[PDB]
């Protein structure tokens, strides 16, 4: 899954 | 509010202790109590609120994905029922955060920095709802996009392209485009433009600011590598 | 019992799903519900019960240790209050498990394999209570020792020295001696004797049994390396 | 901390 902050 | 009797400062202090103990449910409850005191949140306090709920909902999302995958393969009622239980708890956490934003963090956030922060959060929690929604889904998705886009518009007017809240907003909005809106070209274009505009502004940054900005820029690059 | 209306088999199935989703609180609640159906537990079900509560209480213990360390260094009321909150929740989980063992898993466990399993658990949960007790503490410690020792006596009469329940009992009793009873020589002597007696019996084991036994033997060795 | 199972 892609990075989120 | 079960936290109504505790001092605001004590709630913040206990949120910081819960973080160190990796007790993210406690941390989120403490920060919910702090928000419900009715005063605006400082930058550190907004970060505490965001970290707490991100960790809680992140755990729920990871579990939901495991259960959904098992449910899909199996296609008794138990897998569906248990996936539904986790889903309902996740939706409850999202509704709680959206409730805090609507009562009354967003309306009382006058500064661009605060308003962008909370609008990003609104986009994030609608995005998490959209992950589990099944039709209703369209309205949730458009609501996430509208919150993200309003935050983007404000951030472009009021923050430099290296600002870490602006960068994280763009990172998350790009993921929204890719994984929710089925718009991978928009996702890739946003991540690339955001990365390049930040790169061109790094020369203005102190050592501390440079560390913040390049950390998020690496996440943008990581996602672009995944997507291309 | 909030699980009273769910079928026993459905509770077991959902405990297995919660494990895969790393939802250990849910897993423990499902297994508590299964125990409360009043029927004996199979080996797999005992393992599910044990894994669920071990993970729940393990998280609480890790958090308690973080908070206790902060409290010690600081020597307002907040750190103490929050450590106390976590401590009380940990004690509540231990009391719940000990309640299940006393009502009525232990009394209904006729086979040595089951009785040893539950007596080991009784020792473990008294040990966790002893970790946080402050004087009361003596009675808890002696109670842990008595449960462990009764399990040891049964295990020696009724199980081979490679049996994984016997091995894990000895591993945990050794840790009890070292960290709770302040008896490091007893801890080291038990780990060593247990390791050597198991080593001498490995030749009797199938490939599957050999894997189980050597895994725990490595933990015995790891602890001996830590302690010598 | 030491190993337990
Ligand atoms: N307790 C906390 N978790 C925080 C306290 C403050 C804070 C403290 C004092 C004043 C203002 C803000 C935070 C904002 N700072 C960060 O460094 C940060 C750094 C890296 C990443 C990567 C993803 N998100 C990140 C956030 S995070
Ligand atoms: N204008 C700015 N550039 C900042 C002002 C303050 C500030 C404001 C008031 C008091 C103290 C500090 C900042 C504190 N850092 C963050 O919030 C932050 C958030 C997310 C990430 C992710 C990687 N790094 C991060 C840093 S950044
Ligand atoms: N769902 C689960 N967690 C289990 C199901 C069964 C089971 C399943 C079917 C029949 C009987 C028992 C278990 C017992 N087996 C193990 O292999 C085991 C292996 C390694 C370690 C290391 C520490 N503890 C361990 C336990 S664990
Ligand atoms: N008599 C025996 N040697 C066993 C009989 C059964 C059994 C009994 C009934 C049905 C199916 C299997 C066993 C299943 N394994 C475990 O319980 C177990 C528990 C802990 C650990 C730690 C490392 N490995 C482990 C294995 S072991
Ligand atoms: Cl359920
Ligand atoms: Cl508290
Ligand atoms: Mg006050
Ligand atoms: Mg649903
Ligand atoms: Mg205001
Ligand atoms: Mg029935
Ligand atoms: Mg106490
Ligand atoms: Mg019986």
């Amino acid at each position: 899954f892609p990075a989120t902050v | 509010g079960a936290m109504g009797s505790m001092e605001r400062a004590s709630l913040i202090q206990k949120a910081k202790l819960a973080e160190q103990a990796e007790r993210y449910e406690d941390m989120a409850a403490f920060m919910k109590g702090a928000v419900e005191k009715g005063e605006e949140l400082s930058c550190e306090e907004r970060n505490l609120l965001s970290v707490a709920y991100k960790n809680v909902v992140g755990g729920q999302r990871a579990a939901w994905r495991v259960l959904s995958s098992i449910e899909q393969k199996s296609n008794g009622p138990e897998v569906r029922e248990y996936r539904e239980k986790v889903e309902t708890e996740l939706q409850g956490v999202c509704d709680t955060v959206l409730g805090l934003l609507d009562s009354h963090l967003i309306k009382e956030a006058g500064d661009a920095e605060s308003r962008v922060f909370y609008l990003k959060m609104k986009g994030d929690y609608y995005r998490y709802l959209a992950e589990v929604a099944t039709g209703d889904k369209k309205r949730i998705i458009d609501s996430a996009r509208s919150a993200y886009q309003e935050a983007m518009d404000i951030s472009k007017k009021e923050m430099p392209p290296t600002n870490p809240i602006r960068l994280g907003l763009a990172l998350n909005f790009s993921v929204f485009h890719y994984e929710i809106a089925n718009s991978p070209e928009e996702a890739i274009s946003l991540a690339k433009t955001t990365f390049d505009e930040a790169m061109a502004d790094l020369h203005t940054l102190s050592e501390d600011s440079y560390k913040d900005s390049t950390l998020i820029m690496q996440l943008l690059r990581d996602n672009l590598t995944l997507w291309t």
